[PDB]
């Protein structure tokens, strides 16, 4: 269809063109590449191209081909196509244009004659290790390509093979590789000691980097090519970082004192020449990268890399010896310097080392005079470098509203609590020096030497890191002098803003120091009223602090609290329950929430359950009387839910009942109680009105305001039944009182809700709901079937795209629903366990993780349950029914392309189906005197065949052999899978493969 | 005006069209639609040193819609790796994805990049993640639903590609 | 239940 | 005893003007 | 109905 | 499809 000149215009168009038209041009490319008799346009593409765009696109196609029909193929086309692409590297290499400007198509083509050495090396080209070798003294750019060519290669057998080759392929190359790479190491070495070339000695070391990954020791330690690398290619400047990647691997390769001294020697020598040749140890490391001259950026990640790693396996080495203190303390002192960059991955590199460092000086302190002037400016590197511990997201919701919530597990919380850890190790090895350090560093914030808002935030969060670290009394003295300091530093700050920054500090620091809080009352009461007194403040960030600090506060301290302490007259939850309307009245609602769920943690510590019971009743008394008005009016005002501010103030009412009940949980009860029926009514009520409304107007009501306020009481509703449920200590209760009115409200609704106002959260509230008290709620959970399957699988059988969240959270309930309470399937009508399974190969079919886990896990547990009831009538049906059902459909996510996230379960369940037969467990025959077991081969075999006609019987049979030989070892049947999976994509697969474990 | 084309790779579902949709759009898409081949996006940012132009060629990361694949990748002057941090194969196959780019564009500046952390399930964990140093590739944790490190991608490799550490976005 | 919310 | 820390952190005012 | 009809209370 | 066998 496209001649070659086209083909160029194609090309040139995609690449360097734009809109419409580039859309169109890949298209055209994506067909023409794809197409199976495409190949035959590549050597005339290759020959008469005028476009390295379109000859990189032509190998594209011959990678195809080789990859996946090579033995198909003619031993004249082999020949021809290996011919070609040598022919073709050979002219690129001695066109010196080419060379130096297309890069990209030379390392192309390399891959491509790579490809060509996985299928033809060494059985069908023994000699082309000795031809690569003789063809590089040819000339220097040919000699610098095959530097390129042995990397890939190596890559490809060692690097990649895993997944990419059957495990008897990938041993054969690399057994192949390890015969010949005597004469490769030959020519590197020759090359490193002999070349003048820059850019042949840094191709040389490339490829000696991933050498390095699989070759044996003697080639590193019993030649003398370390001390060739740490000595010749430190002094040069293109040479540096890639001699470095290279030392660190033969960092990362014993009862041998010829290894040590060596191990020792190349670091020596490493170490010397970066001193002399490329910077001194006490040179500005921060500044240095800060200006990034060149690659010295990647040098000095590199540096790093090197010494972390040498260090981590080393260190105990360079100890045993005195002679080698200086060379010890001058590798720390590079990595001191180093650890002051401002590049976080940098410093992370870093950081993981010092751990291990004064992790080993604390439980060995007899080594610490040697390592304290290093410790000693360590203290200072973290300290000013201390990241905060706590993060905060402001997201939007579905409704339009704005939430606050704290960041869980990111990079910068978890880089908090590794400094933290090295923070404490160093402050118990020297608590004086850490004491001085962080009071004159607070001094010179005084001063307004050092001031600024982010220096004394990170000084704060240090402080506040090590806490429980200097024994009780010291920490006393440390504590009240940095309050001292920081409050008299409050006073010299001009400024609102800069008193706000410091005041938050104050707030910080005394809520990481809760054994000082607790140890003395009236200052802890002190704290929390002024916390009260910032809840009034205006000024951005500081309210929030106070609510975030109230509640921390709480959470640790929460005892003093609920006791009456000396000079009270109250427990101070009496105090703080009664002044709530003042202490709240100028918070935004989700503070208010915050605060009611403060309180709830201390009520919780109440022991008498009717004095817990009061104090709930105390502190929900501002709500329920705003719910109780508005119960009231309700009966007054059928047009009571269409006033959006009585919507908005139920929506608060509802929210701030979640609150205490999440913090509050199985004492929660007799609240809910309180409101449940009426809140249960409420819920029917603002549904129905957005299902009529969503019928009546279409999707884009539900994007509308009026929709949204309604939607979040209901969403608010659900949140706060699932909340307790899952919580709750009394299953009695749940079950006799709560589930049977709760199923009967929200059941109905979603099903008889249109589609687009069926809410996702009824299922994931369903989930809660089944694994909590399913086992006990037999007839509850058909009633959920009855309810919810059909209405929402039609939703989510038309495609794999919409409602996605329906999705999800439908398998989630499926999920639980065949955990805890499989009784529900056995008394169903057939029709609908055939929807069942259905369903779950459908879950099967996802490009979608969140959905297919589910999926998978169903299906195992569903053949669990099965299996478990024995020789029954039902089990036998089913295997009738569905036996070969799920091993097809399990062999089909398993050939299909983009099922690999699943292949663990995949594999286990056609591990456990296997085992149903080949452990003799399914009493009956599965056809309509032979045997299952021959049966299920003759099925497989023909299965297997039927849709891989490209492949052997015997590769078939060998496959099927090993399989049914394995399903009890995991790790072997996985291999086996995975050698099943590379050899459908190609033709000719070795069918002895399958013998890999046995042999 | 310097236009810099950033190639965009990583499996698929990790959020590398809905990333950069918000980018352009502000709007969040909460369905999964696999990207078929690679879609070309015009993608301007306002800097205090004037305006940067990203022609961000967002790639398939399902095998079956690879498309070109590693054709893609051709006079790419950056790049950014995408994976899931609910997802641990998504991590797995950074080393892949890093593979067929680096073989193409042998030294630009690349972003690996978490996304999804505000997941509460995290799968990858940030003690986990180092891949980017011995590859000297930058690290982000990132996510594009709660906008939490939304523009460092872009920021880091304007900085790289103008040469200007003081560049910030306006 | 004491309310009667209702759905207009 | 912390009376005399106490009664200095109840004095905290960002909004005094005394710098 | 292949599940069968529902009975709320 | 939804009800159909892969194979
Ligand atoms: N929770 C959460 N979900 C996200 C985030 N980012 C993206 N997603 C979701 O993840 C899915 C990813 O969608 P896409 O952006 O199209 O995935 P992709 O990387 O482009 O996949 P391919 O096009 O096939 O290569 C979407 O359903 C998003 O809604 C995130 O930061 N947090
Ligand atoms: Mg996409």
């Amino acid at each position: 269809d496209l001649d070659i000149a086209l083909l160029d215009q194609v090309v040139s168009t995609f690449y360097q063109g734009s809109g419409v038209q580039q859309k169109q041009a890949q298209e055209i490319l994506t067909k023409f590449q794809d197409n199976p008799d495409a190949w035959q346009k590549a050597d005339q593409i290759l020959q008469f191209s005028t476009n390295p765009q379109s000859k990189f696109i032509a190998l594209s196609i011959l990678d195809k081909l080789i990859t996946r029909k090579w033995k198909l193929l003619p031993n004249d086309h082999r020949i021809g196509i290996r011919n070609f692409v040598v022919g073709m590297i050979i002219s690129m290499c001695q066109d010196d244009e080419v060379f130096k400007t297309q890069k990209n198509l030379i390392n192309k083509s390399d891959l491509t004659l790579v490809q060509i050495l996985k299928q033809e090396w060494p059985q069908n080209w023994p000699e082309f290790i000795p031809e690569l070798i003789g063809s590089s003294s040819s000339s220097v750019n040919v000699c610098e390509n095959n530097m390129i060519v042995l990397k890939l290669l190596s890559e490809e057998v060692f690097d990649f093979s895993a997944e990419q080759m059957t495990q008897a392929k990938a041993l054969h190359l690399k057994n192949s590789m390890s015969k010949e790479f005597e004469q490769i190491f030959k020519l590197c070495f020759q090359v490193l000691e002999q070349g003048s070339s820059s850019s042949l000695i840094v191709a040389t070391l490339e490829s000696l980097l991933r050498y390095l990954h699989w070759i044996p020791y003697r080639y590193i330690y019993e030649t003398n090519i370390l001390e060739l690398l740490s000595t010749k290619f430190m002094t040069s400047p293109d040479t540096r970082a890639i001699t470095l990647k290279c030392l660190t691997e033969v960092s990362n390769l014993q009862d041998n004192d010829l290894i040590k001294r060596q191990t020792v020697l190349f670091f020596q020598n490493t170490l010397q020449q970066i001193a002399t040749s490329v910077m001194p140890v006490t040179a500005d490391l921060k500044a240095t990268y800060a200006n990034a001259n060149g690659n010295d950026q990647s040098f000095l990640q590199d540096l790093a890399m090197f010494l972390t790693t040498y260090l981590a396996r080393n260190r105990a080495l360079l100890e045993s010896d005195e002679s080698l203190r200086e060379l010890l303390l001058n590798a720390h002192q590079y990595l001191i310097q180093l650890s002051k960059i401002e590049e976080r991955e940098l410093f992370k590199t870093t950081l993981d080392y010092w751990h291990n460092l004064v992790a080993d000086l604390f439980y060995e302190p007899l080594k610490k005079h040697i390592y304290e002037e290093i410790c000693s400016q360590l203290r200072l590197v973290i300290i000013e470098n201390m990241v905060r511990p706590e993060e905060v997201l402001v997201v939007e919701n579905d409704e339009g509203e704005i939430v606050r919530e704290f960041v869980k597990e990111s990079d910068t919380i978890q880089l908090y609590k590794s400094e933290r850890e090295v923070l404490v190790y160093l402050t118990h090895l020297n608590v004086i020096d850490t004491e001085e350090i962080m009071i004159s560093k607070l001094a010179r914030q005084i001063d307004g030497s050092e001031w600024s808002w982010h220096n004394i935030n990170t000084l704060s969060w240090a402080i506040g890191s090590i806490s429980g670290t200097m024994s009780e009394d010291t920490e006393k003295r440390f504590v009240v002098t940095v309050i001292k300091d920081l409050l008299d530093l409050t006073v010299k700050k001009r400024g609102k803003d800069n008193k706000a920054v410091v005041a938050s500090d104050i707030m910080y620091v005394v809520g990481q120091y809760p054994r000082f809080l607790k140890a003395h009352w009236n200052f802890l009461r002190t704290v929390i009223l002024k916390l009260f007194e910032f809840m009034h403040e205006t000024h951005e960030g500081v309210q929030d602090m106070a609510c975030d600090t109230f509640i921390k506060i709480v959470q640790k301290c929460k005892y003093h609290f609920v006791i009456q302490q000396p000079r009270e007259s109250e427990p101070f939850i009496q105090t703080i329950i009664r002044d709530i309307q003042k202490t709240t009245a100028d918070l935004q609602p989700q503070q208010v929430h915050t605060f009611y769920k403060a309180c709830g943690i201390i009520i919780s510590e109440e022991r008498s359950v009717a004095e817990r019971n009061r104090l709930l009743s105390d502190l929900m008394q501002l709500p329920n009387m705003a719910w109780d008005t508005i119960v009231e009016q309700s009966t007054a005002n059928p047009t009571l839910l269409l006033d959006s501010e009585t919507v908005k103030i139920i929506a608060n009412i509802i929210k701030t009942n979640v609150a205490v009940c999440t913090s509050m949980g199985a004492d929660f009860y007799p609240q809910l109680g309180h409101i449940y029926y009426n809140m249960l009514q409420l819920y029917r009520a603002v549904s129905s009105m957005i299902s009529a409304q969503v019928a009546a107007e279409g999707l884009i009501a539900t994007k509308t305001p009026k929709v949204r306020g309604l939607r979040t009481i209901k969403k608010e509703i659900l949140k706060l039944v699932e909340t307790y449920i899952s919580k709750a200590r009394n299953l009695d209760d749940v079950v006799k009182v709560l589930v049977e009115p709760l199923l009967n409200a929200v059941l109905e609704d979603y099903m008889n809700n249109v589609p687009d106002a069926r809410d996702a959260e009824v299922l994931n509230c369903m989930t809660t709901v089944v694994e909590k008290v399913g086992h006990m709620i037999p007839q509850g959970v058909i009633l959920i079937l009855q309810s919810v399957f059909e209405c929402t699988l039609d939703m989510i059988n038309k495609d794999f795209t919409e409602y996605p969240e329906h999705r999800v959270e439908f398998y989630k309930l499926l999920k639980v629903i065949n955990e805890k309470s499989f009784a529900a399937f056995l008394e169903l009508p057939p029709a609908a366990f055939k929807l069942f399974v259905d369903a779950i190969c459908w879950a099967f079919k996802h490009n979608n993780r969140d959905v297919e886990v589910n999926g998978l896990q169903i299906a195992l547990d569903l053949v669990k349950n099965i299996e478990r009831m024995g020789n029954v009538p039902f089990a036998n049906e089913f295997h009738k029914n569905y036996f070969f059902i799920f091993v097809s459909e399990t062999f089909f996510v398993l050939t299909d392309s983009d099922h690999k996230s699943g292949f663990s379960k995949q594999a286990l369940l056609l591990m456990k189906l296997i085992s149903l037969v080949y452990d003799n467990k399914i009493s009956v025959p599965l056809y309509q005197g032979t045997s299952n077991q021959v049966y299920l081969s003759q099925y497989l075999a023909n299965m297997l065949s039927n849709a891989f006609p490209h492949l052997t019987s015997e590769q078939i049979a060998s496959f099927l052999s090993a399989l049914t030989k394995q399903y009890k070892d995991l790790v072997v049947f996985k291999g086996t899978l995975r050698d099943f999976l590379v050899q459908i994509k190609e033709v000719g697969g070795d069918p002895t493969d399958y013998l890999f474990a046995e042999d | 005006v310097p236009t810099f084309k950033l190639v965009l790779v990583g499996d698929g579902g990790t959020g590398k069209t809905t990333f950069v949709k918000r980018h352009l759009t502000g709007e969040f898409e909460k369905k999964y639609i696999a990207t078929i081949g690679v879609e070309v996006h015009p993608l301007s940012f306002y800097t205090n040193f004037g305006e940067i132009k990203f022609d961000v060629w967002d790639t398939a990361g399902l095998e079956k819609f690879g498309g070109l694949r590693d054709g893609y990748y051709i006079n790419a002057q950056c790049a950014i790796i995408m994976f899931d941090v609910t997802s641990r194969i998504t991590y797995k196959n950074v080393p892949n994805w890093h593979r067929d780019l680096v073989r193409v564009c042998e030294n630009i500046p690349i972003v690996l990049c978490g996304n999804k952390v505000d997941v509460k399930e995290r799968k990858v964990k940030a003690k986990t993640i180092t891949f980017h140093r011995k590859k000297n590739l930058q690290y982000y944790d990132i996510s594009a639903k709660s906008n939490y490190n939304f523009e460092k991608p872009f920021l880091w490799l304007a900085r790289k590609l103008a040469g200007n550490p003081q560049l910030e976005f306006v | 239940t004491t309310s009667a919310f209702g759905a207009p | 005893n912390l009376n005399e820390l106490a009664l200095k952190l109840a004095g905290l005012d960002i909004n005094k003007t005394e710098g």
